[PDB]
């Protein structure tokens, strides 16, 4: 049964996700009993948010570098490991994931969570900014263009595939089975067993293609605009990856966590 | 010493 794939999915990303698209849509609209997010656009609204920005180390976030860039780095890479340890938690709830090689589950999980990590990111984005800290803060695209080279590369391409993407206009239903199909890619560099992955993907295609069918009943070859983006993501991975390499040639203190360490090491 | 397998058996 397709339809309950697709609820058993849908439930376990409520589960596995605190910030959805439909809680960011909210905030991002202002149509929320909460208050406002704060707002960083600048150097001063940086100082006056920053110890709102979830950020757990030896010290605190502001004293992690004169630099502003460098701060913004060390944030978003505790962000990015949390990020990570919850689309873990997901891929383990996929029927028949748990039950692949244990090896073949790191190597899902190494090449797909950056590519899930951009997807969910573009639920918490507007062409004007992104939400941050569980939809705490807002942090301005023209203020992350700002920061000086290369750090004012990384967000922006993320911007760009983000407005493109929204216009699918998703929901989290949706959402749910897309990331679980990036997940199960049987091309992956080092897979032991690429059958059993490919048959997971095929349901889970099937399920994708029929909820998109019923969700947006308007919408033609939705189905097909969106398994385009698949590939869009692995591009911005590869951008990524030079960028961070940019970083680790140019710049001295930086170093990113264990697990981001893990991930890249040996990626392609 | 594989953290991802830490996370994958959790
Ligand atoms: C932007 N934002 C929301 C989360 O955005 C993500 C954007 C990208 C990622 C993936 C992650 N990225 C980085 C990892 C280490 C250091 C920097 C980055 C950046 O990508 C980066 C670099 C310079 C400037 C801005 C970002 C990865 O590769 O693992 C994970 C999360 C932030 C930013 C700061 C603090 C908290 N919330």
């Amino acid at each position: 049964d397709l339809r309950a794939l697709a609820k058993h999915l849908y439930d376990s990303y409520i589960k596995s996700f605190p910030l959805t698209k439909a809680k960011a849509r909210a905030i991002l609209t202002g149509k929320t009993t909460d208050k406002s997010p704060f707002v960083i656009y600048d150097m001063n609204s940086l100082m006056m948010g920053e110890d709102k920005i979830k950020f757990k180390h030896i010290t605190p976030l502001q004293e992690q570098s004169k630099e502003v860039a460098i701060r913004i780095f060390q944030g978003c890479q505790f962000r990015s490991v949390e990020a990570v340890q919850e689309i873990t938690e997901y891929a383990k709830s996929i029927p028949g994931f748990v039950n692949l090689d244990l090896n073949d589950q790191v190597t899902l999980l190494k090449y797909g969570v950056h590519e899930i990590i951009y997807t969910m990111l573009a639920s918490l984005m507007n062409k004007d900014g992104v939400l941050i800290s569980e939809g705490q803060g807002f942090m301005t695209r023209e203020f992350l263009k700002s920061l000086r080279k290369p750090f004012g590369d990384f967000m922006e391409p993320k911007f760009e595939f983000a407005v493109k993407f929204n216009a699918l206009e998703l929901d989290d239903s949706d959402l749910a089975i897309f990331i679980a199909v990036i997940i199960l890619s049987g091309d992956r560099p080092g897979l032991l067993n690429v059958k059993p992955i490919e048959d997971i993907q095929d349901n889970l295609l099937q399920a994708l293609e029929l909820q998109l069918k019923l969700n947006h009943p308007e919408s033609s070859q939705l189905f097909a605009k969106l398994l385009q983006k698949m590939t869009d993501l692995r591009q911005i991975v590869t951008e990524h990856v030079q960028l961070l390499q940019v970083i680790k040639k140019t710049e001295t203190d930086m170093s990113l966590y264990p697990l981001l360490q893990e991930i890249y090491k040996d990626l392609y | 010493p594989s953290l991802l397998k830490k996370l994958l058996l959790a």
